[PDB]
């Protein structure tokens, strides 16, 4: 019997992959903007 | 009657003819019909040798006389075919008379080994802007244009075919690269297109069309890339720099099987022989960058391969990415999308790489790369300073990487674009005009600013002093524009 | 005994003996040739006729011409002689410096060696790579794998393990490119010339090259491996030196054995290799193995066809490797090199008695939060990242930059990145990555564990990107 | 009450777009299934070819 | 004393001459040589060539005789003399063998001096048939809480041990030979299990690694390492899963208890492969020859579990299969899927999640049932059987499983914890009670209140506690072999009393 697995998705490389690279590229560069700022402002104490 | 010497048909069928006799044939050495026609020794069985015919073999019948030439299958070779379009076995039809060749050259000569070759310095300039900007290629390496049907890899070979006049006309012989075009399974009518769009562009003086196309016996079509192979190692000899382009080696190697099948020979994988990898591995590995030792020349080889339905890993597509230095991806997607050259620069790499690139280039490259693989990271599917601006400067990247067909770009000329895109002067514009400002802020170069196009092309690199005329000139131009 | 040539069909050549009959896998002359063309006895067809398989191009040969037989296998120059010259499959130099003038000459084919000579010893080889000391560390005297497609970074890889281990190597070291490329055969020639590594001035060397590349025809690409090995096995039993086998790719033997099995008479076995593609496969690696008298440490280069790991060439060298490296074509489009599979990889040594307690938890605890991140990766794709658990948000973080902090620029790898290369200690990445998973850097952006070496580098990205 | 809306219609979109993912499975394991049995046979076709050709 | 002990050997071996029956090798090549002559020649009959290397007469046909080289063939010359053993291969067998690593003829290749066999056993005998067989009851304990839980194995029954490269089958299958010391050193005749490992297509070094690992674990003085390496001519891996397989016949016959792992039987089949191809028999299927099923039909059905009248004694197979990407579609994994009784898969995904063994309880399958269990593990493995299917029935929630249902959730977290109950070491199994009184204290809901991370820490604390102060009421269960009432309370009381501790 056909069967699959864990983490499929990004590896069919169709719409959905792009889709969650691109959702997850976009949070982490906003949560990367806001660590960067975080982090300016600690190292000017 | 002698049995050494000379021989006779025993059983001639789809272009295959036994003979017997031949006793001091050798392998792969070309024999002689009685009706003219001439053949290639492969089979040496023990009773028979197995002989392809280079031709129609309606002419060839049993008992007809076979005789040897004495010499392993040589192709006319030397600088005498610039200009001419010839066959499989060097033979002109192109109606401008005989060529004047002084000199032979066998088609199966072996590649240089490790000591004469040399690293690849030389940048191989193709006039377009993706391959120059992100897939840059040397002179001496090996990129394999693949893609699938109709997508623009014989665009792309044109292209770099004509790109080559500007250096061809000049002045110095170290930029000069000799053009060949091989012609593999075409028909006759595409070749007359082609060599029509290069006598148009005057880029037939330096080229060199070996033309073996879909008429033509299966074994002239096998032979054809390693004739075009032996041409381009005269000038990689006696250093000078020549270009071939094997468009395409799946034909070939579809050739190659019909050629082996019809000699009872098993078949392997997809019914292609066991040595197809090495049939286009041998050739390849002839494409080599010779040292100061050896004269210094080189063949830069522009091999192309047909996939079915964008399936990139069949069999000889696979044998002939894992034979060549880089791949430049051709998508089908990409290309209705806009996107043309449809080059997916995602996945197009090149070995040698920032090895053999101008320095100005390199430098704008760079950043453009850069950028261009952050805009494909959120591509598809909201900081406007953070996503929205990259996504804005991606898209502008890409519509600056299109390019128009048969108008290749001088280098300085890509590196001033290149970088009125990459320093944040086209954000502001629509994306739909980009094109537009393009050819107008091309126009505007060549005419005026010829000097600084000069500068940069002179010097190799944009220096401050350069980098702040563009900036002026690309403010200027900017405003005036829009 | 003098033979003649019936059959030059392909690169395979009948020769009928009528006198004395050579035995298979012997070494033949053939008489007449301008240069040295060597036929190998392959099969016995009877009638006393032998089907040999040529080691060059069988262009020019006629039927009749007289063949020769040595009376032994193929015979290698090898010794301390043939340390920085480079030499052909049948053991002449093809570097133009001369005539490798050694004592001694050993046959290409052997016996493997037996299993009391088997040694069960396996220390551990840190190399400097953060995911290959890490998650799949290689063993002194060991059989490395580096499985990979066309372009994942084997090459490149290899160059980097030479770089970093051979020159801090005691022992001498062998390089076997098995059809490959002869420019990168040229470029590694001129960088071990200039690296000091091979000295043509003097007899310093430590690096022998062996070189059959993909213009040779398949009888020459299925035998140069063992012209190496052979020189290792030298070096490895004449002499108690530790050894180093570089082989650069070792798949070609298989595939130059497929392309010579349709016309030396076999039915095809499965996706058209060889029949005895596992046999002799086996019998090139049992060779390659570190007995009592001395250790080879061998670092394997694998092509994988289209990426296809189930490909019967690939399948079969998983049994004959220790520590194996799989480099996977979705990391490197991602960036991220080397690109070394963190849930792929596999060590043999890879266990708490052997390489302690700290790192064999390092270790898991990345593989099972990177398998996690891929399961997430998933309800990711539909349920949306901003609409996760505060909690998987986390792991997905942490999860982000391990995957970037395995990434590593190379010294061989400056001319395309630019980065300075690094070296990172073994005890640096145990500890990089158990604060990693602590979330010591929580507070981090990921792009500041992005192409750094030690822990310490990435805080001073990070910092240093917070500056701008 | 929007949120109670929202709910309904979450659990409804969600059984919609279930749906279709079950339909695009069962179309694509029969594509699947005639795809390995093609497979299979243009293997077990290749090597017949090859010993027969012997 | 060398020299006088070398001349006494030569004196005693004696050079013997008489008849033969021999021919001339008319064409050798691949491992292959075509003999002409040897009329008399049974099929499958071992023949010794001139150079000393044996061979086995395969095909007979009427021109020639096709034989396989037992070894390289450099060694054989065309108009070589082929003479007649005149018997069907056959292997030495007998208690001699234990301790000891022998080939695919049973050749020492240890150095420990020759076999001391006193009989002779072929390789090619029938399996015995439906009468003399009854249904397997005793339990064959692996060690691993997994598969003596979810996945029993009886003695007599044929168990694949299935999955990708990588994954934990070999280290199962050592496991399960080590366990078996418990039994072997103590007195109990009927629990003691000898076992016969067969290494195929595998570097010597892993072989050596092997031995080493049993050595050191003193399992070897009950096991027999027969040794087909990759080195070895495809004959002799063909060979060497019949050779053990009569190794542990001789076991079973004689009402002993025998354990045989066939390890890598793909490159068994593979090694055929190899033979029927060179030998131009028709191929089939992924160019395997049509009697391949056959090859390891004939091979798993000698193992059996034989009744009183025969002696009682037993054969267990534990095949091992290296399925390529999870495709159990493929020729033989669907052949010896078929063939054997159950299987015990292991996924990749499940070994990089943290469940090592990486045993897919969903996969794996064991037809002989809960009738290879003791009592007390029968108990428990019903409850832990059942409450693991209703996990797996709702684990797709664990994502989102906050908001969810009060059931849901109490599913997850038994799940979650049976699930961590699974997980164990590598080389170290468990006893039969400890595993049992493991799976109660998790079944019966004492882990809930327990932190998921904490369960492998509790269980190796609760093992020591019970091994050491608790001995008694171990004891006491093994004997016994069933969880009884008062044996229920006390260990409801040491539990709850353990729990209490813990924190
Ligand atoms: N850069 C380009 N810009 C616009 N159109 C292009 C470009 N390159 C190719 N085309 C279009 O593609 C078509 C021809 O493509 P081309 O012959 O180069 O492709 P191909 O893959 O080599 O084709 P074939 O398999 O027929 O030989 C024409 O319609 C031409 O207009
Ligand atoms: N229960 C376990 N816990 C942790 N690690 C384990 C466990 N079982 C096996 N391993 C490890 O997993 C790796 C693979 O084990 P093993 O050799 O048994 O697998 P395999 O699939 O049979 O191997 P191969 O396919 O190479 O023959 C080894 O490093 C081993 O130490
Ligand atoms: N540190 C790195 N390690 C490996 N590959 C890298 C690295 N940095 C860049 N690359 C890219 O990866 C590619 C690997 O090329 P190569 O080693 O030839 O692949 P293969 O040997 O598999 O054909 C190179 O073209 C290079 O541009
Ligand atoms: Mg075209
Ligand atoms: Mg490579
Ligand atoms: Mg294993």
């Amino acid at each position: 019997g056909v069967r699959s697995g864990a983490g499929a998705v990004r590896d069919a490389g169709g719409a959905f992959g792009k889709k969650e690279q691109a959702d997850e590229e976009r949070y982490f560069r906003a949560r990367a903007r806001e660590q960067l700022a975080a982090l300016k402002k600690h190292h000017e104490n | 009657v002698d049995l050494e010497e000379t021989g006779r048909v025993l059983s001639i069928g789809d272009g295959i003819a036994r003979v017997h006799g031949l006793r001091n044939v050798q392998a792969e050495e070309m024999v002689e019909f009685s009706s003219g026609l001439k053949g290639m020794s492969l089979n040496l069985e023990p009773d028979n040798v197995g002989v392809v015919v280079f031709g129609n073999d309606k002419l060839i019948k049993e008992g007809d006389i076979v005789k040897r030439t004495g010499a392993i299958v040589d192709v006319p070779v030397g600088e005498e075919l610039l200009g001419r379009v010839v066959d499989a076995l060097g033979n002109a039809i192109d109606g401008k008379g005989p060529i004047g060749s002084k000199t032979r050259r066998r088609v199966g000569l072996k590649a240089p080994g490790i000591i004469p070759r040399i690293s690849v310095r030389e940048p191989m300039q193709t006039g377009i802007k993706a391959v120059d900007s992100l897939v840059p290629i040397g002179r001496g390496q090996r990129e394999l244009i693949i893609g699938d049907r109709q997508t623009g890899k014989t665009s792309i070979a044109i292209d770099t075919i004509i790109n080559q006049k500007r250096f061809n006309d000049g002045t110095d012989e170290k930029k000069k690269l000799y053009c060949i075009y091989v012609a593999i399974g075409q028909k006759r009518s595409t070749v007359a297109q082609l060599v029509k769009r290069l006598t148009d562009a005057d880029a037939m003086k330096y080229t060199i069309v070996v033309s073996a196309t879909a008429s033509d016996a299966a074994p002239l079509q096998y032979l054809a890339p390693y004739s075009g192979c032996s041409m381009g190692e005269y000038f990689r000899d006696n250093g000078k720099h020549a270009l071939i382009i094997y468009d395409d080696l799946s034909k070939q190697a579809v050739a190659y099987r019909q050629m082996s099948l019809l000699l009872r020979r098993p078949p392997g994988r997809e019914a292609y022989p066991g040595d197809v990898f090495y049939l286009h591995s041998r050739l390849l590995e002839r494409a080599a960058k010779m040292n100061d030792a050896f004269g210094g020349g080189s063949l830069t080889a522009l091999p192309v391969i047909e996939t079915q339905a964008g399936d990139v890993s069949a069999y000889i597509p696979t044998n002939v990415i894992s034979i060549t230095d880089g791949q430049i991806f051709l998508e089908t997607e990409l290309f209705y999308k806009g996107i043309r050259p449809a080059i997916n620069v995602g996945l197009s790499v090149s070995r040698v790489g920032s090895a053999a690139q101008t320095r100005a280039m390199k430098q704008v490259a760079g950043t453009m790369k850069l950028e261009l693989a952050q805009y494909r990271e959120v591509a598809a599917f909201d900081l406007d300073a953070a996503t929205q601006q990259l996504l804005s400067r991606g898209v502008r990247l890409t519509e600056l990487l299109k390019q128009g067909q048969y108008a290749p770009m001088a280098i300085e000329e890509q590196v001033a674009v290149i970088y009125a895109g990459v320093r944040g002067y086209l954000d502001k514009l629509e994306p739909s005009k980009i094109t537009k400002f393009e050819n107008a802020f091309l126009s505007h170069v060549i005419s005026q600013h010829q000097a600084l196009l000069g500068k940069i092309r002179a010097d190799g690199k944009i220096s401050e002093e350069t980098d702040a005329k563009l900036k002026e000139i690309v403010t200027n131009f900017l405003a005036g524009f829009e | 005994a003098t033979g003649r040539i019936v059959a030059v069909i392909g690169a395979v050549v009948d020769v009928q003996f009528d006198e004395g009959l050579p035995p298979i896998l012997n070494a033949l002359e053939v008489q007449g040739r301008e240069t040295r063309l060597v036929l190998e006895v392959a099969q016995h067809l009877g009638e006393s006729t032998v089907r040999t398989i040529a080691m060059d191009g069988t262009e020019g040969l006629v039927r009749g011409q007289k063949v020769l037989d040595s009376g032994a296998p193929i015979k290698i120059p090898v010794g301390p002689e043939t340390l920085g010259r480079i030499m052909n499959v049948i053991g002449e130099p093809i570097d133009e410096r001369g005539p490798i003038k050694t004592k001694q000459f050993a046959a290409i084919h052997a016996e493997a060696p037996e299993f009391m000579e088997m040694s069960v010893e396996q220390e551990i080889l840190v190399t400097g790579i953060k995911v290959v000391d890490l998650l799949a560390p290689y063993a002194k005297g060991g059989k490395i794998g580096l499985f990979g497609g066309a372009g994942v970074g084997k090459t490149v890889l290899i160059m980097e393990l030479i770089n970093n281990v051979a020159k801090a190597h005691g022992g001498y070291s062998v390089f076997a490119g098995v059809g490959e490329r002869t420019r990168e055969g040229n470029d590694l020639y001129h960088e071990m010339i200039e690296s000091g590594v091979i000295n043509l001035k003097d007899a310093t060397s430590k690096v022998a090259l062996v070189y059959g590349q993909m213009n040779e025809p398949p009888g020459a690409r299925a035998r140069v491996a063992l012209t190496g090995l052979t020189v290792a096995e030298y070096f490895r039993d004449q002499e108690g030196q530790d050894v180093l086998l570089f082989i650069d790719n070792i798949f070609r033997f298989t595939q130059a054995g497929s392309e010579v099995s349709a016309l030396l008479g076999r039915i095809p076995s499965a996706v058209g290799y060889q029949p005895t593609l596992a046999t002799d496969m086996g019998t090139m690696q049992e060779r390659i193995t570190t007995t009592k008298k001395g250790s080879i440490t061998s670092v394997q280069a694998i092509y994988v066809p289209a990426d296809d790991l189930t490909d019967p060439a690939p399948a079969t060298t998983f049994a004959h490797l220790d520590a194996t490296t799989v480099l996977s074509r979705a990391i490197a489009e991602l960036g991220i090199y080397p690109a070394v599979d963190p849930l792929d990889s596999t060590s043999r040594i890879m266990d708490p008695n052997i390489v302690g307690s700290e790192h064999y938890d390092v270790a898991r605890g990345v593989q099972k939060i990177l398998q996690d991140y891929k399961s997430l990766q998933d309800i990711i794709a539909i349920l949306g990242m901003d609409e996760l658990s505060e909690e998987d948000k986390l792991t997905v973080s942490r999860a982000r930059k391990i995957q970037r902090f395995l990434s590593q620029p190379f010294q061989v790898a400056e001319v395309f990145t630019g980065h300075l290369g690094k070296l990172v200690p073994l005890k640096e990445t145990i500890k990089g990555f158990q604060q990693i998973l602590a979330g010591e850097y929580d507070h981090l952006p990921e792009q500041a564990f992005y192409m750094v070496g030690p822990i310490e580098e990435a805080v001073a990205k990070a910092d240093k990107l917070a500056e701008e | 009450e929007s949120t109670t809306s929202e709910q309904s219609a979450r659990m409804t979109a969600m059984d919609n777009a279930s749906k279709n993912a079950s339909e695009m499975i069962d179309k694509l394991t029969l594509t699947f299934n005639r795809t390995r049995q093609a497979v299979i046979t243009k293997e077990l076709i290749e090597i017949i070819s090859g010993a027969a050709a012997l």
